[PDB]
């Protein structure tokens, strides 16, 4: 009942911003560009410092012409409209957004701990208590997002940041979409795609719960449940209905994952009459205090190392590229509402 | 081992999204 009350208020706040999005709330020249933190098909994220406050941020720079060539116009509009409207302890905040002749800009909170991806690959795998701590945060984040009729659609260690307190911050809302009922877009990352996506079946929020199963598996195993050298081989494994677990996986863990990695939607945890509660109440989560997690009162598995503000040693190095702004406006109409 | 197979695979680096 307290959960319903909280979510009801959360939706009221979200819908106000959803219907009236913030737009043009800063300018490129207000930020000092320092270093690239990550890259994508049509842009990059750079560590920046806001000159008037001295605050550090992570600024995503999207080349409008590249967005259009990859047919991601509506997805980029989705991303910005959603991210400026949401608010949850484990979601990165969009602080400013604006555009110029050449690029779109999304100025987000900088999360100095780096990607879960980097730590997971380096350490090999997380213990189950460690993986559970992260997993719980995704569970609550998805409960929140789904209550707003949003689907996230790109869960993976590369899209999860670790903050200074050791907590998760979900970023990368590029495929996030607000949809009541059913949607069809083939998108995501091969290892994490639900069978209904690759089979072009038409799908809903249940694909996020499948992806959570993939994520928990990979965190606790050190490798995903479905992997191969070519995506087609990955897809063949995903739809096959077969999954094998490391012998070190607990029996509770295996039970949870068999229910999350359920090819049959009518049997998938997160998608039954009991909704997210079949997950929250699963044996594997019996020690999880969902409220303490939300309030950030639980001791994290580890805190990332930090050496003063603006330090980036928790991020890989990327090739840098000067930002150029054309003297002509590119793709004005397509991105008008940004 | 499954772990050794993973580490020798071409997909232990960052994975690109697909679409379209
Ligand atoms: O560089 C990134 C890109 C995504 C799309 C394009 Br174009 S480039 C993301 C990818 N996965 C994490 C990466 C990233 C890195 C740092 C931050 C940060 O500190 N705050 C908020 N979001 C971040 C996202
Ligand atoms: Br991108």
């Amino acid at each position: 009942e307290s959960v319903k009350e909280f979510l009801a208020k959360a939706k009221e706040d979200f819908l106000k911003k959803w219907e009236s999005p913030a737009q043009n709330t800063a300018h490129l020249d207000q930020f000092e560009r320092i270093k690239t933190l990550g890259t994508g098909s049509f842009g990059r994220v750079m560590l920046v410092k806001h000159k008037e406050t001295g605050n550090h941020y992570a600024m995503k720079i999207l080349d409008k012409q590249k967005v259009v060539k990859l047919k991601q116009i509506e997805h980029t509009l989705n991303e910005k409209r959603i991210l400026q409207a949401v608010n949850f302890p484990f979601l990165v905040k969009l602080e400013f957004s604006f555009k110029d002749n050449s690029n779109l800009y999304m100025v987000m909170e900088y999360v100095p701990g780096g990607e879960m991806f980097s730590h997971l690959r380096r350490i090999g795998r997380f213990s189950e208590p460690h993986a559970r701590f992260y997993a719980a945060q995704i569970v609550l984040t998805f409960e929140y997002l789904h209550s707003l009729d949003l689907i996230y659609r790109d869960l993976k260690p590369e899209n999860l940041l670790i903050d200074q307190q050791g907590y998760i911050q979900v970023t990368d809302f590029g495929f996030a979409k607000r949809v009541k009922g059913r949607t069809w877009t083939l998108c995501g990352t091969p290892e994490y795609l639900a069978p209904e996506i690759i089979l072009s079946k038409g799908y809903n929020k249940a694909v996020d719960w499948w992806a959570l199963g993939v994520l928990i598996y990979e965190m606790a195993a050190g490798y995903p449940p479905f992997f191969a050298d070519q995506p087609i081989q990955i897809y063949e494994k995903i739809v096959s209905g077969k999954v094998r677990f490391p012998s070190h996986f607990s029996s509770d863990l295996k039970d949870l994952l068999r229910n999350l990695l359920q090819v049959d939607l009518t049997k998938r945890f997160g998608n039954l009459k009991n909704g997210v509660n079949d997950i929250k109440n699963h044996k594997w989560f019996a020690t999880t205090d969902w409220i303490a997690i939300y309030q950030r009162k639980v001791e994290a598995p580890f805190i990332p190392k930090f050496k003063g503000p603006g330090d980036t040693s928790n991020f890989d190095d990327y090739e840098e590229e000067e930002i150029r702004v054309s003297i002509n406006e590119k793709c004005g109409k397509e991105f008008s509402e940004f | 081992t499954t772990y050794a197979d993973f580490i020798a695979s071409g997909r232990t680096g960052r994975r690109n999204a697909i679409h379209d």
